[PDB]
């Protein structure tokens, strides 16, 4: 299991300045096919994470070259030259080279003080412990079966965690063992909808759950599942 | 072999 170490956790900055975030993997994330699936995400409060950099240095369509990714093997860096108000939020690195995919702890980029494709997730769920829940992710604007569908958990407890994914076309799955088979990913071709079933829920399962496709290029608004006795 |  690869551990992603982000540095620093807090990064105060003045507008126009240059920010530099580091990420280190417990072990090489060079995939056998030659690629290094290192990604950088930016999450603004109340929103879903947004893809900025993939494969170490590719800028996602729409991201300004103010954002620059570099690195190799186990060392990676994200540099933001001339920071803008829009850049403020929490940055996360992610490795998608080895299952289970993992995220860094995050970097809070805050200001120094003084002086059409879319994924629609179902409504929030409130369930009792030991119960089971099923949330959906309706896809549109692209060919649902041409891309794997990922599910990500977010809780203040351990930030972002990759649950697993599914190939909507053939049903092939990939799970994060930490969930111990309690999670089941399914799909419905007719309606281009992905589903996630989580059973034997405890308070620890209370979080925001996201579905994400096209290698993190598109996310749902998330679904809040609250487990209370 | 599986990747994101």
């Amino acid at each position: 299991d690869i551990l992603m170490t982000q540095t620093p956790s807090s990064l105060p900055v003045s507008l126009g300045d240059q920010a530099s975030i580091s990420c280190r993997s417990s072990q090489s994330i060079v995939h056998s096919n030659g690629n290094t699936y290192l990604e950088w995400y930016l999450q603004k409060p109340g929103q879903s994470p947004k893809l900025l950099i993939y494969k170490v240095s590719n800028r996602f369509s729409g991201v300004p070259d103010r954002f620059s990714g570099s690195g190799s093997g186990t060392d990676f860096t994200l540099k933001i030259s001339r920071v803008e108000a829009e850049d403020l939020g929490v940055y996360y690195c992610f490795q998608g080279s080895h299952v289970p995919f993992t995220f860094g702890s995050g970097t809070k980029l805050e200001i120094k003080r003084g002086g059409q494709v879319q994924l629609q997730q179902s409504g929030p769920e409130d369930v009792k412990p030991g119960a089971s829940v099923k949330i959906s992710c309706k896809a549109s604007g692209y060919t649902f079966t041409d891309y794997y569908m990922n599910w990500v958990k977010q809780s203040p407890g351990k930030g972002l965690e990759w649950i697993g994914d599914i190939n909507p076309n053939n049903g092939g799955t990939s799970y994060n063992q930490k969930f111990k088979g309690r999670a089941t990913l399914t799909v419905d071709k007719s309606s281009s909808t992905a589903y996630m079933e989580l059973r034997s829920l405890t308070s620890e399962d209370s979080s925001v759950y996201y579905c994400e496709s096209q290698s993190g290029a598109y996310w749902g608004q998330g679904t809040t599942v609250t487990v209370s006795a | 072999h599986h990747h994101h």
